[PDB]
C-alpha cells in the first residue's frame, strides 16, 4: 500500500508530464499521410507487381 | 486517505488528455481519403520456400542489403540464409533450445538473439579464425526476453518480460539507461528510421512513445482491448500500427497523439501476430492466427489481397528494405518469400 | 561467372556441412523427449528437478533422452510464454495435497489446470498429474482444525470408489479425502470429451520411490496413445 | 447375349474407380505439403501400385475377356502378364509393409521416430519394387515357370496363363502368403495393446461401445484385404495340387475380384481429417 | 482506455446481503468472460466466481456454493455480483478483472498487481 503510492505519485509525474505537448489536426497530419503515399508510390514493387524481367527473384 | 486523492487528481488529469485529444477530432482520414483511387486485387505468389527447421519458427529479421536473413527456431537452432540461391550462409547452434527472438546488424556484423535464457547473446560473424563464437552476453533482465533490435554494432536496445526495457551498449556490457512505466509483459518494439526514438507494444494494450537519447516517454497510447503482439514503424517516422489480440489493426499518428483509424472485419476472432508497411508505405501486411496473411491498404481499409500458405499461426514477418518482397514465418518451419 | 561460380561451389559446401551436421542433429533432437515442470507455488518442484541455466535439466533413463525444462525463474504472469511450449509431450503439474486452508491455492491449481486444458494452442498437450505431500495432508486431515469440507462441500457427498486400493495403517477418511482431490482433477480432465489429450494422476514423495519411473511409463503411454488414437484405433 | 454390354458397364465403372481414386490420391499428395509424412510416402507407393493396376493391366484384361483373343501381339502380352504380377505384388507388399510401420509405432514408440527417416522410408519402397520385380519379371522374361503348356507358349494369340508347381507355389508365397501371416501377428499384438489401453483407461475413467470401435476398423482393414484375394491365392494352390479340380471361368473371376481390393485401398487409407479436407480441396 | 470500476459494497451484517456491480466500457462487452477475484486482507488473492459469454456457464469457489449470483448484462455494457448471507471470512477487498482473451475459456488473472485488466476495488467489511 506504502509502496503503492509511490507509484501513483510516479503515475501522476508521468501524466503531468505528458500533459503538456503541441497536437496538429488530423486533417493536416492525415493530408501528410496521402502526400507521402502519393510521392513514393511509383517506387513500390508490392504496389505495381514487378515485371519479371526485372524481377530479382525469378 | 491520500491514495483517494492522488487517484482522483490522476483520473482527472487523465480526462483532461482524453478531452483535449478529442478536441483535435476535426475530420478523420476516412472522410478526407474519398479521392484516392483504390489498390485493386493485386496479389502475391510464393517466388522461394525456405526449407531448414525442425521445428517452429519464432523470428526473423531483413538484412540491409535486402539479401540475407536470420531465423531463430524453438529447437536453438540459429539459420542465416540467402534470399535468392536459398542456401544456408550459417547455423549457429544455440545454447538456450528456446529463442523468441532475433535481430540483425545494420552493416551485417553481429546478429543477436534472445528468449527464455534471459540473456540477449551477441554473436560475430566477422571472425577471420573461422566460424562463430558467442561474442558478447548481455544479461540484466529478471524475465525473458521477448524482443530487441540493433541500433548500430556498438549499442542494443532490448525488450522484456521484467515490465522494462534497456539500452545496452555491447562494449561494457551493461545498461545505458533503464525504461520503466509499462504495466505488463513487454512484447516488441521497433526503432525508427533515423533512431532517434522508438515505440514499444506491452500487454496493458497501451503503446508508449520513448526517446532513446534522454530515456523519457512522451506519449502512452490506448487504444486497443488486449495484448499488443506488434508494432512497426512507417516510412517517414510520423505513424506506427500495432497488430493486438482484439483481432484489430490500428494506426496511430504521433503528432496527433491518439488513435486515427481501426482495420477490422467481424469474420475475425484471433489475435494480429506481426506487421509491417512496405517501401512506399501505402500497404499494411499482417498475420494472424487464422494461418493467412491479410494484406491492408492503409489509406481505404479495404484488403486488397489475401496470402495463403502457411499450416499453422504465422509467428514473423518482415519486408525488404528495399521493399522487394515479402517473408513470412510460421510454426510449420516453412518461410516463404513473396512478391 | 568467374568468380561468382567460385561462390556458388563454397556456399555449396558450407550447405553441405551444414545439412549433413542439421541431419545428425534432427536424429538426436527428435529423439530427444521434451518435458515442463511446472507448479504453483510452495509445490516441491525443486525436488524432482534435484532428482544451461539452473532452469533446465536433461536426464536419461533406459537410453530415452528426456529433456526437462523448469519455468521457475520468470514471473507469474503467463500467458505470453506459455505458448511457447506447444511441442513439449507432457507437462508436469506437481501440487501440494494439504494446502486447501490456507488462500485455497489447491482450488488456485485447479483453476490453473483448467486453463491449460482448455487453452487453443496447448489442446494436444498431456498432463502428468503428481499429488504431493501425502504424508502432510494425512497430518493435516487427521488433526482436523483444517477441514477439507469447508473449501470442498460437496466432499460430504463423495465417498470412495469401487476401484479402492488402500494401504494399511491409513485411515478410509484420509483414502477417501486422497482419492477425492484425484477425482476433483480427473473430472476436469473429463469435461472436454475428445480424447486427444489425457489426465494421469500418482502419488507422490511420501515414499520417496523414483518418480521418474512413473514418468517413463506415462510418457510411453501419451505417444502410444497418440498413434493409437490417429490410426482410429481407439 | 446381353452379356456384353452387362459386364462392359461393370468392367468400365471399376476401371473409371480404380483410376480416378488413385490419380485423386496422388495429385492430393503432390499438391499438398502437408501431406508429406513418412506413412504418407507408403501411401504414395501403394496409390501407384494401384495406378498402374488401373491403368493397363484391368482394361487389357477386360479386352480379353470381352474379345477372347489378343490382337496386340506375344511378347506384349508375357509383358501384360508381368506389368499385371508386378502391380498385385507390389500392391500386397505395400499393406504388409504399413501394418509392419503401425507394429513399429505402437510397441516401440521411442525408437519410431528416431529410426524412420525419410532416406530409410525411400529405401524401403525401392525395396519393395525391387522385390516385386525380382518375383515377377524375372521368371517370365527368362521363362522359368514351365504337353498344353509348349502348345499355349508357342501358338501366338493363345493367352493362358500356365504355370508349372515350383511357380506357382513359391510365385503365391512370395506375394501373398507371408505379407497375410506378417499382418495377421502384427495387427493381432497391436490389438492386444489397444485393449490394454482401453482397459486402463477405464480404470481411470469412472465417468463394450469402445471394443467395438476398437474391434470394427480391425475388422474392415483385414476383410478387404482377406476377400478380395483370399479365394484366389487358395485356388491356385488347389490347382497346382489337383488338376480339373477348378474350372476356367471360376479362375478369371475370382482374378477379377481381386483387382477390386485395389479401387477399395484410397477409402480404406484416406480417411484422415487431413486427407478429407485435401480431398474436397481439390474437388471444391 | 480500459477500466472496470467497482461500485457498491461497504459494512454490512453478517447474514446479510450486498449487490456488487461493475461498469466495464472501452471494449466490446459482450465477448469477454468476465470475473470476480478478491484480496484478502494480509493473504494472497484467490479466485472466487467466473461468468462466461452468454451468462451461461457459471462456476465457484466452493466456499461460496450458490449463495452469490453472479449476473452480466451484456445491453449496457454492465456486470453484477450479487452477494447473499455473508460470511465472516468474505471481509476482503472484491475486485472485477476480466479476461484478457477474446472468445475463450481459460483464464490467467489471479496472478497479482501491475496486471490493467482489473479495477481497483470496493470495501466488504463483516460486522461486530
Ligand atoms: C494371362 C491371363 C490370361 C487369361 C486371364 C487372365 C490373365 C491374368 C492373370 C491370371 C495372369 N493375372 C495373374 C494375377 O494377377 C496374379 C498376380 C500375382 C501373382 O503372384 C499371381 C497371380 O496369379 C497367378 C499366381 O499363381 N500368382
Amino acid at each position: 500500500n506504502t509502496a503503492s503510492i509511490a507509484q501513483a505519485r510516479k503515475l501522476v509525474e508521468q501524466l503531468k508530464m505528458e500533459a503538456n505537448i503541441d497536437r496538429i489536426k488530423v486533417s493536416k497530419a492525415a493530408a501528410d499521410l496521402m502526400a507521402y503515399c502519393e510521392a513514393h508510390a511509383k517506387e513500390d514493387p508490392l504496389l505495381t507487381p514487378v515485371p519479371a524481367s526485372e524481377n530479382p527473384f525469378r | 486517505s491520500e491514495l483517494d486523492q492522488l487517484r482522483q487528481e490522476a483520473e482527472q488529469l487523465k480526462n483532461q488528455i482524453r478531452d483535449a485529444r478529442k478536441a483535435c477530432a476535426d475530420a478523420t482520414l476516412s472522410q478526407i481519403t474519398n479521392n484516392i483511387d483504390p489498390v485493386g486485387r493485386i496479389q502475391m505468389r510464393t517466388r522461394r520456400t525456405l526449407r531448414g527447421h525442425l521445428a517452429k519458427i519464432y523470428a526473423m529479421h531483413w538484412g540491409t542489403d535486402s539479401r540475407l536473413l536470420v531465423s531463430a527456431s524453438q529447437d536453438g537452432k540459429l539459420i542465416i540464409w540467402d534470399s535468392y540461391t536459398t542456401n544456408k550462409v550459417h547455423a549457429i547452434p544455440l545454447r538456450s533450445s528456446w529463442v523468441m527472438t532475433c535481430a540483425y546488424a545494420p552493416s551485417g556484423n553481429y546478429v543477436a538473439c534472445g528468449g527464455l535464457d534471459n540473456i540477449c547473446s551477441i554473436y560475430n560473424l566477422k571472425t577471420r579464425e573461422g566460424n562463430v563464437r558467442v561474442s558478447r552476453e548481455l544479461a540484466g533482465h529478471t524475465g525473458y526476453l521477448s524482443c530487441c533490435r540493433f541500433l548500430d554494432d556498438n549499442q542494443i536496445v532490448t525488450s522484456s518480460g521484467d515490465t522494462t526495457c534497456a539500452l545496452w551498449d555491447i562494449e561494457t556490457g551493461q545498461q545505458t539507461t533503464t525504461f520503466t512505466g509499462h504495466t505488463g509483459d513487454v512484447m516488441s518494439l521497433s526503432l525508427a528510421p533515423d533512431t532517434r526514438l522508438f515505440v514499444s507494444g506491452a500487454c496493458d494494450a497501451s503503446a508508449k512513445l520513448w526517446d532513446v537519447r534522454e530515456g523519457m516517454c512522451r506519449q502512452t497510447f490506448t487504444g486497443h482491448e488486449s495484448d499488443i503482439n506488434a508494432i512497426c514503424f512507417f516510412p517517414n517516422g510520423n505513424a506506427f500500427a500495432t497488430g493486438s489480440d482484439d483481432a484489430t489493426c490500428r494506426l496511430f499518428d504521433l503528432r496527433a497523439d491518439q488513435e486515427l483509424m481501426t482495420y477490422s472485419h467481424d469474420n475475425i476472432i484471433c489475435g494480429i501476430t506481426s506487421v509491417s508497411f512496405s517501401k512506399s508505405g501505402r500497404l499494411l501486411l499482417a498475420g494472424y492466427d487464422d494461418f493467412n496473411c491479410n494484406v491492408w491498404d492503409a489509406l481505404k481499409a479495404d484488403r486488397a489481397g489475401v496470402l495463403a500458405g502457411h499450416d499453422n499461426r504465422v509467428s514473423c514477418l518482415g519486408v525488404t528494405d528495399d521493399g522487394m518482397a515479402v517473408a513470412t514465418g510460421s510454426w510449420d518451419s516453412f518461410l516463404k518469400i513473396w512478391n | 561467372t568467374e568468380d561468382q561460380r567460385n561462390e556458388e561451389k563454397a556456399q555449396r559446401e558450407a550447405n553441405k556441412k551444414i545439412e549433413k551436421q542439421l541431419q545428425k542433429d534432427k536424429q538426436v533432437y527428435r529423439a530427444t523427449h521434451r518435458l515442463l515442470l511446472l507448479g504453483a507455488g510452495e509445490s516441491g518442484k525443486s525436488t524432482i528437478v534435484k532428482q544451461s541455466g539452473i532452469f533446465e535439466t536433461k536426464f536419461q533413463v533406459d537410453k530415452v533422452n528426456f529433456h526437462m525444462f523448469d519455468v521457475g525463474g520468470q514471473r507469474d504472469e503467463r500467458r505470453k510464454w506459455i505458448q511457447c511450449f506447444n511441442d513439449v509431450t507432457a507437462i508436469i503439474f506437481v501440487v501440494a495435497s494439504s494446502s486447501y486452508n490456507m488462500t485455497n491455492r489447491l482450488q488456485e491449481a485447479l483453476n490453473l489446470f483448467k486453463s491449460i486444458w482448455n487453452n487453443r494452442w496447448l489442446r494436444t498437450i498431456s498432463v502428468i498429474l503428481f499429488l504431493n505431500k501425502q504424508d502432510l495432508l494425512a497430518e493435516k486431515v487427521l488433526a482436523g482444525k483444517s477441514k477439507i469440507e469447508d473449501y470442498f462441500p460437496e466432499f460430504a457427498r463423495y465417498t470412495t470408489p469401487e476401484d479402492a486400493t488402500p494401504e494399511p495403517g491409513e485411515d478410509p477418511r484420509v483414502t477417501r479425502a486422497k482419492y477425492f482431490i484425484r477425482d476433483e482433477f480427473l473430472r476436469i480432465s473429463t469435461a472436454s470429451g475428445d480424447g486427444r489429450h489425457y489426465c494421469y494422476p500418482h502419488f507422490t514423495c511420501a515414499v520417496d520411490t523414483e518418480n521418474i519411473r512413473r514418468v517413463f511409463n506415462d510418457c510411453r503411454d501419451i505417444i502410444q496413445r497418440m498413434h493409437l488414437r490417429q490410426y482410429e484405433l481407439l | 447375349e446381353v452379356w456384353v454390354v452387362g459386364m462392359g458397364i461393370v468392367m468400365s465403372l471399376i476401371v473409371l474407380a480404380i483410376v480416378f481414386g488413385n490419380v485423386l490420391v496422388i495429385t492430393a499428395i503432390a499438391k499438398f505439403e502437408r501431406l508429406q509424412t513418412v506413412t504418407n510416402y507408403f501411401i504414395t507407393s501403394l496409390a501407384c501400385a494401384d495406378l498402374v493396376m488401373g491403368l493397363a493391366v484391368v482394361p487389357f484384361g477386360a479386352a480379353h475377356i470381352l474379345t477372347k483373343t489378343w490382337t496386340f501381339g506375344n511378347f506384349w502380352c508375357e509383358f501384360w502378364t508381368s506389368i499385371d504380377v508386378l502391380c498385385v505384388t507390389a500392391s500386397i507388399e505395400t499393406l504388409c509393409v504399413i501394418a509392419v510401420d503401425r507394429y513399429f509405432a505402437i510397441t516401440s514408440p521411442f525408437k519410431y521416430q528416431s529410426l524412420l527417416t525419410k532416406n530409410k522410408a525411400r529405401v524401403i519402397i525401392l525395396m519393395v519394387w525391387i522385390v516385386s520385380g525380382l518375383t515377377s519379371f524375372l521368371p517370365i522374361q527368362m521363362h522359368w515357370y514351365r504337353q498344353e503348356a509348349i502348345n499355349c507358349y508357342a501358338e501366338e494369340t493363345c493367352c493362358d496363363f500356365f504355370t508349372n508347381q515350383a511357380y506357382a507355389i513359391a510365385s503365391s508365397i512370395v506375394s501373398f502368403y507371408v505379407p497375410l501371416v506378417i499382418m495377421v501377428f502384427v495387427y493381432s499384438r497391436v490389438f492386444q495393446e489397444a485393449k490394454r489401453q482401453l482397459q486402463k483407461i477405464d480404470k481411470s475413467e469412472g465417468r463394450c461401445l469402445k471394443e467395438h470401435k476398437a474391434l470394427k476398423t480391425l475388422g474392415i482393414i483385414m476383410g478387404t484385404f482377406t476377400l478380395c484375394w483370399l479365394p484366389f491365392f487358395i485356388v491356385n494352390i488347389v490347382h497346382v495340387i489337383q488338376d480339373n479340380l477348378i474350372r476356367k471361368e471360376v479362375y478369371i473371376l475370382l482374378n477379377w475380384i481381386g483387382y477390386v481390393n485395389s479401387g477399395f485401398n484410397p477409402l480404406i487409407y484416406c480417411r484422415s481429417p487431413d486427407f478429407r479436407i485435401a480431398f474436397q480441396e481439390l474437388l471444391c | 482506455q480500459v477500466q472496470l470500476q467497482e461500485s457498491g459494497g461497504g459494512l454490512v451484517q453478517p447474514g446479510g446481503s450486498l449487490r456488487l456491480s461493475c461498469a466495464a466500457s472501452g471494449f466490446t462487452f459482450s465477448n469477454y468472460k468476465m470475473n470476480w477475484v478478491r484480496q484478502a486482507p494480509g493473504k494472497g488473492l484467490e479466485w472466487v466466481s467466473d461468468i462466461s459469454q452468454s451468462g451461461a456457464s457459471i462456476s465457484y469457489t466452493g466456499s461460496v456454493k450458490g449463495r452469490f449470483t453472479i449476473s452480466r448484462d451484456n445491453a449496457k455494457n454492465t456486470l453484477y455480483l450479487q452477494m447473499n448471507s455473508l460470511k465472516p471470512e468474505d471481509t476482503a477487498v472484491y475486485y472485477c478483472a476480466r479476461c484478457p482473451a477474446p472468445f475463450t475459456r481459460d483464464c490467467f488473472d489471479v496472478t497479482s498487481t501491475t496486471y490493467a485488466y482489473r479495477g481497483q476495488g470496493t470495501q466488504v467489511t463483516v460486522s461486530s
